[PDB]
């Protein structure tokens, strides 16, 4: 975990 | 599971309040390849932000774990970029409709190498909407099934959730039947229509693929700046 | 034209009379793999397989009535798709193992020899298991493999008409789908999500056919193997 | 004049 996916897609809304 | 008690109606709802908003591009000025290209990246990468916040509420992908829903985005975001693009352009014969301030016609493709065969390629597709009149509701069916679809034959307790997937595509189908029969279509006439649907994708997935490997070369032959995020989904297709 | 005026169970007869025959390989079981001898034996099976695949494509109902720029251009789109999916047809009832030909049948480990191919294998080998697992029947893989000629290149065209004409032959192999599927016992629902699901998978086809393309286009690049002046020429087709 | 294009001839 350190994509930019990755962090987009659990602090997404 | 929510996306598995739904009806028809509420999955096309669902679909069409998640709809992502239409952008502008960063657009009194000459094009150039450069130039171009910038202006096409920066709009993809504004588009993909809002792409995620629209994947998240298909309905069945927040059941999947994060390393699924990277996996599924990775394979599909050129796909679901260029169904969009293709979508908007439909009533503009000859055209691609990249945002309400960016309408090109099919020769300004020559502006970059060999993109004017990706833009043949969309203008076809774009078309091929034209002709079957392709609704709303139809489309916002194909895009979530471009997401489900397009990495799922590319995966132990695994198979419990390719097969929640593939639950959720058969429910997505239903629904396109659904919108088939309540516009009148016979039953002949909805298999048919179903059928030609999907045909399309796979010629998706080919301008996916083609766009991919022009994209792969022009990572190398450093030209345009890509954003951090575009470089990240770019390698995923190595 | 004669196609369209076929019932279904006449369009799966000519089609499952059409088929190609399963070819022997020239696997020479006296010297081991190299990437160059792995790739001679591939490309020496997929040349003499496209003798036939021309031949059995003037069979697909609808192929014939097409211009000879309009046929060439299908194949030129389809051919590798084509050869996959009877690959993949081939080695269903083979678990892990690609059965290119009878004398030929390779695990993914074999698929190592050569650089990049193991990847092309692990998604054909997952395709086969997916046909398996569907219990996908031969007179639905004959409608797929026809549906994937000519729908590979419909996109890429008074040629409006005949491109109508081909809208019209892929109908009537919907139709011929669906007939096969309630044929089968299945309910209307399970036929339209069966239907789905077939034509869903010919995407992923596309896929491995497009990533077989790049590698063979590199492989020709870094002159790995000859190539006969046919493969050679429906490569250059995909070029860019 | 190609070869896919002869041999769809025969
Ligand atoms: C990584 C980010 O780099 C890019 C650059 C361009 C594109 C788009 C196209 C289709 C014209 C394209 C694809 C491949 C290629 O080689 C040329 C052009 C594009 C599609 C839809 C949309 O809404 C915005 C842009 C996508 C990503
Ligand atoms: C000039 C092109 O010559 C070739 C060489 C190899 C292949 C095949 C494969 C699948 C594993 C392959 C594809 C691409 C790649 O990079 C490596 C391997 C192949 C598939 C089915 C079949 O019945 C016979 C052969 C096809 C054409």
């Amino acid at each position: 975990k350190h994509k930019i996916l990755h962090r987009l897609l659990q602090d997404s809304s | 599971s929510l996306a598995l008690s739904l009806t028809a109606d509420q999955m096309v709802s669902a679909l069409l309040d998640a709809e992502p908003p239409i952008l502008y591009s960063e657009y009194t000025r000459p094009f150039s390849e450069a130039s171009m290209m910038g202006l096409l990246t920066n709009l993809a990468d504004r588009e993909l932000v809002h792409m995620i916040n629209w994947a998240k509420r298909v309905p069945g992908f927040v059941d999947l774990t994060l390393h699924d829903q990277v996996h599924l985005l990775e394979m599909a975001w050129l796909e679901i970029l260029m169904i969009g693009l293709v979508w908007r352009s439909m009533e503009h014969p000859g055209k691609l409709l990249f945002a309400p301030n960016l309408l090109l016609d099919r020769n300004q493709g020559k502006c970059v190498e060999g993109m004017v065969e990706i833009f043949d390629m969309l203008l076809a597709t774009s078309s091929r909407f034209r002709m079957m009149n392709l609704q709303g509701e139809e489309f916002v069916c194909l895009k979530s099934i471009i997401l489900l679809n397009s990495g799922v034959y590319t995966f132990l307790k695994s198979l419990e959730e390719k097969d929640h997937i593939h639950r959720v595509l058969d429910k997505i189908t239903d629904t396109l039947i659904h919108l088939m029969a309540k516009a009148g279509l016979t039953l002949q006439q909805q298999h048919q229509r179903l059928a030609q649907l999907l045909l399309i994708l796979s010629h998706i997935r080919h301008m996916s693929n083609k766009g991919m490997e022009h994209l792969y070369s022009m990572k190398c032959k450093n030209v345009v700046p890509l954003s951090d995020l575009l470089l990240e989904m770019l390698d995923a297709h190595r």
